[PDB]
RNA sequence: UUAUCCAUUUAUAGGGAUGAAUU
RNA sequence: GAGAACUUUGAAGACUGAAGUGGAGAAGGGUUUCUUGUCAACUGUGAUUGAACAAGAGUUAGCCGCUCCUAAGGGAUAGCUGAAAAGUGUUUAAAGGGGUCCCCGUCUCAAAAGGGAAACAGGUUGAUAUUCCUGUGCCAAUAGUAUUAUGAGUUAGAUGGUAACAUAUAUAUAAAUGAACUCCUUUACAUAGGCUUUACACUCGGGGUGCGUUUUCUUUGCACUUUACCUUUAUAACAAACCUUGGAAUCAAUUUACUUGGAGAAGAGGUUCGUUGAACUCAAUUCAAAAAUUUGUUUUGUAGCAAUAGUAAUUCGUAAUUAUCCGAAGUGGUAAGGACUAUCCUUGAAAAAAGGAGGGAACGGCUUUGUGCUUUGCUACUCUUAAUACUUGUAUGAGCGUACCAACAACCGCAUCAGGUCUCCAAGGUUAACAGCCUCUGGUUAAAUAGAAAAAAGUAGGUAAGGGAAGUCGGCAAAAUAGAUCCGUAACUUCGGGAAAAGGAUUGGCUCUGAGGACAUUAAUGUUAACUCAGAACUGAAACGGACAAGGGGAAUCCGACUGUUUAAUUAAAACAUAGCAUUGUGAAAAGCCACAACUGGUAUUAACACAAUGUGAUUUCUGCCCAGUGCUUUG
RNA sequence: UCUGAUGGAGGAUCGAGUUGAUACUGACGUGCAAAUCGUUCAUUUCAAUCACGUUUAGGGGCGAAAGACUAAUCGAAAAG
């Protein structure tokens, strides 16, 4: 069934490194290898391809964002007040 | 080894060729002798 | 190696100026038959034959006008 | 004693950056009249990873004016710009994500990245990924504008200055633990050799100042002038404080 | 049983001295040694190989087969079927929209 | 701004209102 | 042979034993190679041997490499410094090519494992062979004319397919124009994981060709049966790419895994690239029905080389013919390919060289007018592949390497030194296994010695009653199970582990038995390929992963979080590093740090999520008070 | 939610080889050897191992730091 209660995709870290530590990779793992959505086609199916590099699984385009998520908030709030001029 | 230039196969062979002992005909009338596992001719 | 059974592609040949060698086998299937062989200057051109009177027929239409030899 | 292990750094013999695999050098385009007085417009083929660097590139190609041909441009590649899109370089470029522009020419409290800090520098600021500047004031008179940089200081830079529109991609990469020694070594093995460190305090005296001694501590207090030689600048130079900071 | 020996004067496997053996007629294995796959040319939109064409080195692709080089059409194979239609249901598209803009300008 | 110094380039257009485009 | 434990031959007993004293290997060596002769010294005993000595001989390339390209980088040029010596290498290139004015552009070296024109088989020598010989190919190159043909296109260039797709089978499938200028592609690239294909490897039973225990049993134990380079061969399936069309929903195709789709799926029809380069009647026919030509049923061929070369058994002048060469498969050991999935604060070379394209400078002829142009008559014409023959130099094919060792005595360790020194291959049995152990081809039976005796002592082991650490600084050393299956598994914990925790049982030997896939007929019955379980017996010296191979565990304390690194030759650690934490400096070519005699340079193909300089050293929880002193730092 | 059902990550584990060198403070210590031999031991998907090429040269280099290494030479190599 369930094989791990609460460490998820560290589980391959074993006891190694601290708890905190993975428990703060946690913030991030269900987050940087997930599939985002494109906005090119419409299904969520973008991955982590590089540090800053992102793409779908449909388009075969590139698209440039943050280092595990498609979009980070500083960006968003900066295209936001661009766009609203 | 078996791949070598020119010149150090010449070279090679003049060591060779001067390796051979002193004619009959003139001790009737050598100290520079090598072997080649004894001395290496350092090329 | 040139497996045919076309007849009129393998009569073209005929007058091709450059064939000069023969090679006749005498191959028992199970029946005396035989696998002629000519000469050919790019490729080497054999011949699969079905009837031992249809080989014996095709190996007197070469134009004897060159040489004859047999691997046996 | 000898010569310590930051002054053998600029002898540059095995301190040389490792760029062997480097796509190029992230410069903007050079200044030209249709740049000077309209739009340019760029198409971004493909964006590409510098394995010296965490922020990705971007391959602008450019039409030349002058002759039949396309050019190939190495951009620094905001947040946000796609392969495909058309980018738009010049004084009367229009302000969105992505687009080169004068400095002057945006309105205050814009988000700008590759900055360049004189004109005709091609990009000299704001590279490092995730950073952006901000426009922070427009001069009265023109021909001067103040921005803010993510030190959070506070540089005025003539207003004919291009930067791009946007904030520097691959933002955020500070935020995942470095787990172990190995991603470490493989981080800067596409960078340099200043890695692992060593400290000096564990060396012997001939090769550091803070080496020696029975109990392995520094001796002498490690804030060291600015005016002090090259084997001597080991500690905090010209510290103007020490400890944790108070906001 | 039997044992192998190798012949090309390169003697380190790297990926240019790939080894199969068969069987001779003499009954004894030699090696015979292939030559490097080559890769395929590709279009430019949808990152995809274009067909029509085979991926010989650059030596045998100078003797290369011509109707096995490209298909008599347009560009000669440059994009994909799926994009090159995507081109051109775009190509009068752009003809058409452009058109009505400076008909409609006034 | 002429001495002097710095940067950029192919020293490549006088100031104001994802398809190409050379002979 | 004067002389034989260590020269040769034959017989035996053994070894190397699939990771080899085996074949090829580079570096290094340099004639140690081969034949003949030979023993003054050497070959740590002998020696007639020899890598010793002496005389001769031996290395054959258009296809194997170098040579060419570029990389880390080296040298040099212009400058600029410097007394020079030297340092640096565009820091105000007046610096080689293209096409026909312009465009482009430092030179040179650096890879015998990177990129790359093109070769295979058989045979041959005392010593060379993918180099010589036989045969069969391949690649690059090839100046001006008169003949030929083929194919095309034409009185400036085709084909269908509702589509994807494909489109010229002459000796060879060449035969669908093309400048400047430009834009791509190939070369050209990491790791991990499994799946799949094919070749090779190995193996299985009944067919063709030989040896044997058999006091006792035997269809008896075993042994010898091939096919290179050369063909998109066609295939075929599957891998993947690609169109009409159903237009799903009561979503569907599917993979080992997830992958895909209303920007097209069930479902249907349809077509290239990628493999292995006989497979499915592939190249035909005997014959039938379709029809101005196809589908099916029968005969030839180890799909085409190909057997005739090579290999093998019995006779036979000492030179030969003989006959076989077959149906199939099974395991997955090694290679390569394919389509995928995953990983990176790591994204995993370049150039020579080749190709494709966009564009449209220039495109049918003979003769004739005036000045490449209008023009008058005729219109057959032009190229692609192969050449034929006269003309320039003679119009193919440089130069170098090629013997042998590669350690076991040919290399380095002063040596014929138990040391050191860069790939592939792998049956059984046993196995999880390229482990160990034994054998099979190949190699060896040699080691600076041999006999005899066999006490002490040494050294490398083995076993010891009863006790079981009483020994000793200290359980040092050795013993103790240790494989697999089933069962069971605590404290603590960062919830991941601890864990093979701890602790049990079985496995022996045999008679058994039973159960778990692909191939077909109108719920059933026939051909043919597993190793997982189980309980009843009995048995055999109450004992069995039988050899080999293979954890000792537990309770705690100290240190270091961990993986890692280190004093080559006395210290491997608690030391170093490490992630994490924290501090400091720096907004740039008038900056930070550092190099340099100067010139100039490294970081820097960089830009505060950066660089530089420190301290501490996972996680958790904390990190108190002191600025007097010494440092560092800021104002006036 | 757990119970069962499907899979291939990790500077994960054992373990040959490779790369080393824990202990016997074994042998040897006029050695096979100016560092070897035997058993035992550590290590094997990565901060991994190896080869060639290449760069850094002596008050210099290089150093996961031992005053380590820089040709049997190192708290300043070797040669004159």
């Amino acid at each position: 069934s369930r094989r791990t209660k609460k460490v998820g995709l560290t589980g391959k870290y074993g006891t190694r490194y601290g708890s905190s530590l993975r428990k703060q990779i946690k913030k991030i793992e269900l987050m940087q290898h997930a599939k985002y959505l494109c906005t090119f086609c419409g299904k969520t199916a973008t991955k982590r391809t590089c540090v800053g590099i992102w793409k779908c699984k449909k388009c075969k385009r590139k698209v440039c964002g943050g280092a595990w998520s498609l979009t980070t908030p500083a960006a968003v709030a900066a295209k936001s007040t661009i766009i609203r001029l | 080894g078996s791949i070598k230039r020119f010149r150090l196969k010449q070279r090679l062979g003049k060591c060779r060729r001067q390796n051979r002992p002193v004619p009959h005909w003139y001790r009737l009338k050598n100290t520079k002798r090598r072997h080649w596992r004894r001395t290496k001719l350092g090329l | 190696p040139k497996q045919i059974t076309d007849i009129r592609k393998f009569l073209k040949i005929s007058r091709k100026p450059d064939t000069t060698a023969v090679i006749i086998m005498k191959k028992k299937s199970k029946t005396v038959i035989t696998k002629l062989k000519l000469r050919t200057k790019k490729y080497l051109y054999t011949m699969v034959f079905a009837d031992r009177k249809k080989a014996e027929r095709i190996e007197n239409s070469l134009l004897p006008s060159l040489k004859r030899i047999y691997y046996p | 004693g000898r010569v310590i292990r930051g002054q053998r750094k600029g002898r540059g013999s095995i301190f040389k950056s490792h760029n062997h695999h480097r796509k190029g050098a992230a410069k903007l385009r050079h200044l030209d009249y249709c740049e000077k007085k309209g739009y340019i417009k760029g198409l971004v083929k493909d964006i590409i990873h510098d394995p010296g660097r965490g922020a990705p590139l971007a391959k602008v190609i450019f039409k030349r004016t002058e002759k039949y041909g396309k050019k190939e441009e190495l951009i620094i590649a905001s947040e946000g710009m796609f392969t495909g899109q058309y980018i738009s370089c010049g004084t009367k470029a229009p302000l969105s994500v992505g687009n080169i522009l004068p400095i002057g020419k945006m309105p205050e409290g814009t988000l700008i990245c590759n900055l360049e800090h004189r004109t005709g520098n091609r990009g000299t600021l704001v590279k490092a990924s995730g950073c952006y500047a901000t426009v922070v004031g427009q001069s009265e008179d023109g021909k001067k504008t103040k921005v803010r940089l993510p030190s959070g200081a506070k540089k005025t830079i003539d207003a004919k200055a291009r930067a791009m529109v946007g904030v520097v991609g691959a933002g955020g990469r500070i935020d995942k633990p470095i787990l172990k020694a190995g991603v470490a070594h493989h981080k800067y093995r596409v960078k340099r050799n200043c890695w692992p460190k060593v400290r000096g305090v564990a060396m012997n005296p001939v090769e550091h100042p803070h080496g020696g001694g029975n109990h392995q501590h520094i001796g002498h207090p490690s804030t060291v002038s600015r005016s002090a030689p090259a084997g001597q600048k080991v500690g905090l130079i010209a510290a103007r404080r020490t400890g944790l900071l108070r906001g | 049983a039997q044992r192998v020996h190798y012949r090309r004067h390169n003697h380190y496997n790297t990926k240019s001295n790939k080894v199969r053996p068969v069987r001779t007629p003499g009954g004894k294995l030699t090696i015979h040694v292939v030559k490097k796959k080559a890769g395929k040319p590709k279009c430019a939109d949808c990152k995809t190989a274009i067909q029509g064409v085979k991926a010989l080195r650059p030596a045998d692709n100078y003797r290369a087969r011509r109707k096995n080089r490209t298909v008599a059409r347009a560009y000669g194979g440059s994009i994909c079927a799926r994009c090159i239609r995507e081109r051109i249901m775009r190509a009068f598209l752009f003809e058409e929209q452009k058109c009505v803009r400076q008909v409609l300008k006034e």
